[PDB]
RNA sequence: GAGGUGAAAUUCUUGGAUUUAUUGAAGACUAACUACUGCGAAAGCAUUUGCCAAGGACGUUUUCAUUAAUCAAGAACGCCGACUAGGGAUCGGGUGGUGUUUUUUUAAUGACCCACUCGGCACCUUACGAGACUGGGGGGAGUAUGGUCGCAAGGCUGAAACUUAAAGGAAUUG
């Protein structure tokens, strides 16, 4: 039949940029389109649900976070800025495919923990059984009771690292990979365990908004702007 | 380590970019130098060059991916068709490799591509329609056919090539 | 100085998709597939079709104001071939050749993680 | 435009398909780790945690005291043997050694290396022994056929009682 004639949809598009929370280094991550702020769907509520997936290397300046992408959820719009909060964390698939080798065991755990806020998080963990230096047998398997005990102490100490953190404290805790060092130190009594990682953090429920808490995560701001000159 | 002395002058004097090997994350990083390197796709071609080499082809085949830029590299798995329990999987890789490599080298020399095959995942590099020809001969053989019949079909596809 | 979109190249067999969206993925800038550039209905996956689709993708991205793209290259995945078609590398090469800067190439095909076969 | 194909097509699609992002629901399934490894009487068994009973090997200066082995019937589930030594690797237990990872006055508890030993799944060898869902014609490769049973040729169709139309076929440098 008859279809449609085009009218260019980039004349009604508005550019915002995304300010990341201050639990990171350099916080301008990029820009985002949205339709122009008309009545009946204003743009500031056409936003506020969008998550962006950025790289932690791009958020932290280094390159040892070249894996480990994270998600930032848009919460509050002010003055052509999208202030975001932490929404999750995930490895790239190539990292854990680069970690998995045969002739070892992968012990993976996960716990659903509610923080010192009322965010509830499903937080994961992977760990691979190392072989010691001077080990001549090619296997280095765990005896599955060592797996249950390792997974037990993984669950206990990382649910101790949450509940004893807020979201900002947990994010600043898992940027420099130090919960992995806690797992390694707490587990070398059982098995050697190379390259423990957290690998995945999911938000499940989020409490309320608390604009004051978000603006204290970012920085202040209030405007009296221009005035019309007639 | 053993092929590094033949890899990088095709990345420095032949092509125009610079290399480093991280022993940090055991990888290869490729920068393009801004002020004298030409060829705005040379970064992508050299990256896919070392990608072919680390994926399993030999270094002359990966140089064949570097020069003559219209050779892509298809990949698939044994597990996608017929689901191949492990005894039948051993039959599959032994059937594709033949005896002393002669069937795989036949599929190589006929349809102009070059293949390599890991334990459950095989890789075919070459030009795209020859890739499709080799892939259909391989998937017929992995579904399980007389190698005389796949030699005859290969003679016909070589007759298309002539 | 760069403005970054993402590339979202989905290169199956029988077709390729070059679909730049913004950094979130909610707003699209010039989805053009492979079968809409030149269609013999079987050359949709071809490197020529992927080069044409990525070239007028990069035309509209330079029109809107995007200078660089983060490349997310996926295959059909699922309970299927799990590796990109002949158009993925061609679309990536044409996106780089046509002015756009490339960053962060990553492979986001859906590995099915215990699938639904039998 | 999307599937899909060697190409196509049925199909979906401007009442927006395919692609992208957020979220929900459903039914399965337990990827890579995954092995000539493990467990189970066999068929079989792979996410976590808990409960319920079970089982095996080992350790034992514990206990009973021949309680035992094989299978027709019946029940549950569904190059050989009576035979010698070895060798490497691996799984479970135990003993000893005495180094490194571990570590400390919260409980006990590892991992690896080595030797020995018991029991397993296999593998590579050795030495020595009579080891005496039922129904069936008779070797392999061929060859001939004055036998028996079959199937099969002719010859332009129309068209035969009719030398018969139209049209078609065949061959055709009228």
């Amino acid at each position: 039949g008859q279809k449609k004639r085009v009218v260019d949809p980039f004349t009604r598009k508005e550019w915002f940029d995304i300010k990341a929370p201050s639990t990171f280094e350099n916080r301008n991550v990029g820009k985002t389109l949205v339709n122009k702020s008309t009545g009946l769907k204003s743009a500031s509520d056409a936003l506020k649900g969008r998550v962006v997936e950025v790289c932690l290397a791009d958020l932290q300046g280094s390159e040892d976070h070249s894996f480990r992408k994270i998600k930032l959820r848009v919460d509050e719009v002010q003055g052509k800025n999208l202030l975001t909060n932490f929404h999750g964390m995930d490895f790239t698939t190539d990292k854990l495919r680069s970690m998995v080798r045969k002739w070892q065991t992968l012990i993976e755990a996960n716990v659903t923990v509610k923080t010192s806020d009322d965010y509830v998080l499903r937080i994961f963990a992977i760990a691979f059984t190392r072989k010691q230096a001077n080990q001549v047998k090619r296997h280095s398997y765990a005896q599955s009771s060592h797996i249950r005990a390792i997974r037990k102490v993984i669950s206990e100490i990382l649910t101790k690292e949450v509940q004893g953190s807020t979201l900002a404290q947990l994010t600043s805790k898992l940027i420099p990979e130090v919960i992995n060092k806690e797992i390694e130190n707490a587990t070398k009594d059982i098995f050697p365990l190379q390259n423990i990682h957290v690998r995945k953090v999911k938000l499940l429920k989020q409490p309320k908004f608390d604009v004051g808490a978000l603006m204290a995560l970012h920085g202040e701001g209030s405007g009296e702007e221009k005035g019309k000159k007639v | 380590r053993n092929s590094w002395t033949k890899i990088y002058p095709p990345l420095v004097e032949h092509l125009k970019l610079q290399v480093r090997m991280n022993l940090k994350t055991k990888s290869v990083e490729l920068r393009t130098n801004p002020k004298f390197t030409t060829d705005p796709g040379a970064l992508q071609k050299g990256a896919d060059f070392i990608k072919a080499f680390t994926l399993g082809f030999d270094l002359d085949d990966s140089i064949a991916l570097l020069r003559l830029d219209d050779l892509y590299i298809e990949t698939f798995e044994v597990k996608d068709v017929k689901t191949l329990t492990g005894d039948h999987l051993s039959r599959a890789i032994g059937r594709i490799a033949g005896k002393d490599g002669k069937t795989k080298f036949a599929i190589e020399n006929a349809t102009r591509t070059r293949i390599v095959l890991a334990d459950s995942k095989i890789h075919i590099l070459g030009g795209f329609t020859h890739i499709r020809m080799a892939r259909e001969s391989v998937v017929s053989l992995i579904l399980g056919s007389p190698p005389g019949k796949v030699y005859g079909n290969l003679r016909t596809v070589a007759s298309r090539l002539k | 100085s760069q403005v970054f979109g993402v590339a979202r190249i989905y290169a199956s067999f029988n077709d390729t998709f070059v679909h730049v969206t913004d950094l979130s993925g909610k707003e699209t800038i010039a989805r053009v597939t492979g079968g809409m550039k030149v269609k013999a209905d079987r050359d949709e996956s071809s490197p020529y079709a992927a080069m044409l689709a990525a070239q007028d993708v990069a035309a509209k991205c330079k029109e809107v104001g995007i200078t660089a793209v983060h490349v997310k290259i996926r295959a059909t995945g699922g309970t299927r071939t799990k590796t990109p078609g002949p158009g993925g590398q061609a679309a990536l090469r044409a996106l780089a050749r046509s002015g756009l800067r490339i960053g962060r190439i990553e492979d986001v095909t859906p590995v099915p993680s215990d699938s639904t076969r039998k």
